[PDB]
């Protein structure tokens, strides 16, 4: 024992400790920050900081775009997706186009 | 695999019961909005007993020298008898008290009367009756205006739903049902005046008490 | 059995009545003799009654059926809890069962817990069939570095610009 | 022998007919319902002791309270036939006569079963719609049963406050089945929403939705 | 979405998952040295403190509760009941 | 550092397939010469050497996201994970139209065609589908089986396709034939198929078309991602080459085909190290199995 397994975590949940679950359940990696379109969720854009410049060609996308921390993990595994030829869109919006 | 098939339910700020899609599973948490651990077992008094034990209970008949409220249990006792406009206000708390009993009746077609209910009202009476040092001697000076009006006002604050549209009020209505059940038969009229033997103080206290109670007992969006 | 009913007087009394306790089932069937009274009989096949009486009352029966397991050994569980595992297993029409029914979800995302050794098989399909992840589970926010949306956070916090 | 127990069936049976018709809002004599066996049994056999199904047929029409609510609720054409097994031959003939008529819905009484010929020939008359029942599945009225709850069919006026109220998409809401036993028995159709008024040992009452598929 | 001041249909009252979170995320702030809006009688422990901003109705941050369906509403720790 | 770009948190996550066309209007180089060079490792792609440059998005090694890569295939290739995918929708549609063997027209489909489930649904579909050996003209109606109803007008004769590694091949008949069915009648099959028919199966217009699931063009990780994989992207760009240089100069049927099983079995085994001999699924087996 001396773990916080499965079990544990359903515990935390049912007392609606969220905070304490991100906490716990997180590892090390980095937080990365990484930018993304909000037309396509990828993170295909440009980002001339110094110039303020933010582009993301195939979109025309230079106002449109928005920043997010993530684990370098995560970085990581959705690149390889890319790789697979899979898109993995990440949406600052739960209200779709519906 | 219990956990796994309801881990993702939760209770949404409109006290809906959904699951990740956003699906509804229950309109309103237990069918009630009530938060588990508010809840105790409680007596619904109208549904047992023959009915004459049930009239001798709740009937006040101002109108009738033997049926009335003795004028020992009330300050305005005898001077309230024979009053017709009254005993109009008597009479729509007495059929709601028989439709009452009709009605749970069917929802336990068995008889049992216990059942978990949100804020225990002998409780808060009993409260009323020390922390007021109320004296069973002497007569008690609330108006039959004051408790059936007053109980009247009370169950229109039991909330659970706010929307202003008639389908939430409605869902308000069902939701608080069972609950004003209990309530119209511990603050009956004579049930107040010969068996708690209130005061115009100790009843207003005793009804504010259930609505923070009430409240209190709902169920918070957010839960798992 | 004894059987609690109103007396003429008012008060609930006992009517013991004669039952009869099958082995085997054909509800269809037996409901339709005459002689007896065809809207109290009962089956604890829960899948019987909601194929002749109807999800609803598949409902009802499964609610008496889980309850009586748990007040079998005398112990209680407030309605609540039962009540909401029968309206989850037939939320959608028919009786959905619990013990894990998909290889892949019952409600989970393709970020969720990797399950097993070939999550990519999970994510091929959910990028085929483009698959829309809610992100309202603690391990697709945790692979995302961010607190689920349930109990302390199914809301934002900010800052109030009117307190003077 | 059999014949005198044998009508009562397709007796109780008329009457779930005649229960479901009305309970769907079409003017019924709550007397007819209560049409007692010996009536029954003059007021449709023949001489002989067998009873003749042709006759039992019957039309219904929508009432003033119903046409309230659901102005296109047409009429019906209940119908029993003598034949028991139908055949697409027999069918024809019904299918056709519904449609001639100018009726909006049909409801074919069988004993036995119909051909998988004719049961095709159901779905063919648009948007009149064709439903079937096997007399068996009629003895008893199903709604009639402690565990099965009030549904009410909700006019597409009432559908939409319930989706906007609640904020809904269709798909949220609960389910049932096209052939669930009540919807069969309401005549609901793909995407019809039923209210549920349940009693609750929680709350008094309490009504859920359900929306079929 | 929004909804207007007006027409929150929301409760009145403070979820205990609200208060636990504005506790915390006040009590944290406290704990890096941020400017306090109490007068500490004597408390030194940031959620000690916190939960004595949170009576005193001093705690300028607003909830935005979400709908299942998207839109949202806005109550003001100051506006929220607190009552548990 | 700090950028305008306002911060937030990631709500939603839409999955789908990469289609050509948008592989290459986000990518940077084209990637040619499979050996700094324009070919690999920098033609804009995330840098080395401590070098802001890195596309005007200077920065560094350390707050540059990797940038993508484009690589051009001579010839469609099967995208290795969705082999089995590949197989089941061409036994749906018709291998000569494009069109599905069973319409609303059939009463067993219209009930498969209510599933709500993009997963029951299309295995509803396929259960019903592979039993039909040909494209139908001409279907019995709701009424008479004396009246018939018309459809898509393309009578051919369905192939029953198996499986052999990383090819698919199917046999006809009216003695059966055999044919191995080229990546390229696939590709341009799929591509005749409606939105009505691939919705219908568990496909989206939008972010997941049928045809996608045939590699074009292939995407090519930057630095951060990929070292061995580079190899391995060496490789399946040296046999594309080598294909190319099989056109250019014309050649034999039977080479030019020992070439496309070459490319297919490296982009295939780039993905994912399960097949015929011996990866990104790989390097989540240590990325999935290690998160
Ligand atoms: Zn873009
Ligand atoms: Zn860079
Ligand atoms: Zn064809």
């Amino acid at each position: 024992g001396l773990r916080f397994g499965e079990m544990e975590r359903d515990c935390m949940i049912a007392h609606g400790a969220a905070s304490f679950l991100k906490e716990r359940l997180m590892e090390a990696s980095d937080a990365f920050r990484v930018h993304i379109c909000g037309i396509c969720g990828l993170m295909t854009v440009i980002a001339k900081l110094n110039h303020n410049q933010f582009e993301c060609k195939g979109c025309d996308n230079k106002i449109d775009i928005y920043q997010i921390h993530i684990p370098y993990a995560a970085k990581l595994l959705f690149q390889e997706l890319m790789a697979m030829n899979i898109t993995p869109r990440l949406y600052t919006d739960r209200s779709r186009d519906f | 695999r219990l956990v796994k098939a309801l881990e993702d339910i939760m209770v949404h700020y409109d006290n809906t019961t959904r699951n990740s899609l956003g699906n509804v599973i229950q309109f309103i948490y237990g069918e009630d909005g009530m938060d588990a651990a508010h809840i105790e077992k409680q007596s619904l008094d109208t549904i047992g007993g023959s009915d004459a034990a049930f009239e001798k209970r709740y009937r006040v008949d101002l109108l009738n020298t033997d049926h009335t409220l003795d004028p020992s249990l009330l300050e305005s006792g005898s001077e309230i008898l024979g009053d017709l406009k009254l005993q109009v206000l008597l009479d729509e708390e007495y059929k709601q008290l028989v439709k009452d009993r009709k009605f749970l009746r069917e929802v336990f077609v068995d008889g049992e009367a216990n059942w978990p209910l949100p804020v225990n009202i002998r409780r808060i009476i009993q409260n009323a009756q020390q922390t007021f040092h109320i004296d069973h001697t002497k007569p008690s000076d609330l108006t039959i205006k004051d408790i059936v009006l007053g109980v009247k006002d009370l169950q229109e604050n039991l909330l659970v739903l706010r929307g202003k549209n008639e389908i939430i009020q409605n869902a308000q209505r069902d939701a608080v049902t069972l609950f004003c059940c209990l309530l119209r038969s511990r603050l009956a009229t004579r049930r107040v005046l010969q068996e708690y033997r209130l005061t115009k103080q100790a009843f207003d206290w005793v009804l504010s008490n259930i609505e923070a109670q009430f409240l209190r007992s709902v169920v918070h969006p957010g839960e798992m | 059995y004894d059987r609690k009913v109103p007396s003429p007087t008012g008060e609930y009394v006992k009517e013991p009545e004669w039952v009869l306790e099958t082995d085997g089932v054909n509800l269809s069937e037996v409901m339709t003799v005459p002689g007896i009274d065809p809207t109290r009989i009962y089956t604890n096949s829960f899948i019987d009654i909601m194929e002749v009486l109807g999800i609803e009352a598949g409902r009802a029966a499964l609610y008496k059926e889980v309850y009586n397991v748990i007040a079998s050994d005398g112990s209680y569980v407030n309605y609540r809890h039962m009540a909401l595992l029968v309206d989850v297993m037939t939320t959608q029409g028919g009786l959905t069962s619990v013990t894990r029914h998909g290889f892949n979800r019952s409600n989970t995302g393709a970020l969720m817990r990797c399950s097993f050794e070939e999550t990519v098989e999970i994510l091929f399909e959910a990028g085929a069939s483009a698959e829309l992840d809610d992100c309202r589970g603690v391990s697709e926010n945790v692979i995302l570095g961010q607190m689920a949306p349930i109990g302390t956070g199914a809301f934002d916090v900010m800052i109030d610009e009117e307190s003077l | 022998q059999e014949n005198e127990r044998n009508i009562s069936r397709l007796w109780r049976a008329f009457r779930t007919v005649k229960e479901m018709v009305k309970d769907r809002g079409y003017f019924i004599t709550q007397e007819e319902v209560e049409l007692p066996l010996e009536d029954f049994k003059a007021k449709y056999c023949d001489s002989m002791g067998r009873p003749q199904r042709k006759m039992m047929s019957f039309q219904a029409n929508p009432t003033e309270e119903s046409i309230s609510k659901f102005p296109d609720m047409g009429s019906l054409w209940v119908e029993f036939c003598d034949e028991p097994s139908v055949g697409v031959k027999t069918m024809k003939t019904f299918v056709i006569h519904i449609q001639e008529k100018n009726f909006q819905t049909g409801i074919f009484v069988y004993q036995n079963n119909i051909t998988p010929s004719a049961m095709k020939l159901v779905p063919s008359i648009p948007p009149a719609t064709i439903e079937t029942f096997n007399e068996a599945a009629l003895v008893v009225n199903i709604t009639h049963h402690e565990l099965v709850p009030k549904h009410i069919r909700l006019s597409s006026d009432e559908k939409r406050e319930l989706l906007k109220r609640y904020r809904l998409k269709e798909s949220q809401l609960p389910r049932i089945q096209r052939a669930d036993p009540v919807a069969l028995y309401l005549g609901l159709k793909r995407g019809e929403v039923v209210k549920i008024i349940r009693k609750s040992e929680t709350s008094g009452r309490y009504a859920s939705y359900r929306i079929c598929m | 979405k929004a909804i207007p001041k007006d027409q929150r249909a929301t409760t009145p009252y403070m979820t205990k998952y609200e208060r636990a979170r504005i506790l915390g995320t006040r009590a944290l702030q406290i704990s890096m040295n941020a400017p306090v809006f109490v007068d500490l009688e004597g408390e030194t422990d940031p959620l000690r403190i916190a939960m004595k901003e949170l009576a005193e109705k001093k705690i300028p941050l607003v909830i935005r509760r979400y709908l299942p369906d998207g839109s949202f509403e806005d109550w003001s720790v100051e506006e929220l009941i607190v009552d548990l | 550092q700090y950028s305008s770009a306002p911060l937030r948190t990631v709500k939603e996550v839409q999955f789908g397939l990469f289609s050509p066309e948008e592989v290459r209007a986000i990518s940077v180089a084209k990637i040619r010469f499979p050996e700094k060079i324009g070919g690999l490792n920098d033609p804009r792609l995330g840098s080395i050497d401590r070098n802001l440059k890195c596309q005007t998005c200077q920065e560094g090694m350390n707050e540059c996201p990797g940038h993508f890569g484009h690589i051009d295939l001579a010839k469609p290739v099967f995208h290795v994970g969705f082999i089995a995918k590949i197989k089941k929708v061409c036994e749906c549609v018709c291998m000569h139209c494009g069109k599905l063997l069973l319409d609303e027209h059939n009463e067993l489909m219209r009930q498969a065609l209510a599933i709500k489930d993009s997963k029951k649904r299309f295995a509803a579909i396929w259960t019903l589908c592979k039993t039909k050996m040909v494209c139908e003209t001409d279907v019995p109606s709701e009424d008479d089986p004396t009246q018939l109803v018309s459809r898509g007008g393309c009578g051919n004769t369905q192939p029953t396709i198996r499986k052999d590694g990383l090819k698919l091949v199917g046999s006809w008949k009216k003695e059966p034939e055999l044919r191995v069915l080229s990546t390229e009648e696939i590709l341009n099959i799929f591509k005749h198929i409606s939105v009505k028919d691939f919705t219908s199966l568990g496909f989206n217009e939008v972010f997941s078309r049928p045809e996608w699931m045939i590699l074009t063009c292939l995407p090519v990780p930057p630095p951060p991602v990929r070292d061995d994989l580079t190899f391995k992207l060496a490789d399946i760009l040296k046999a594309n080459i080598s294909l190319e240089t099989l056109e250019h100069n014309g050649a034999p049927h039977h080479a030019i085909e020992e070439a496309e099983s070459l490319l297919q079995f490296h982009v295939a085994t780039y993905m994912d190290n399960d097949i015929a001999g011996q990866s990104i699924r790989a390097r989540l087996k240590g990325k999935e199995g290690r998160i």
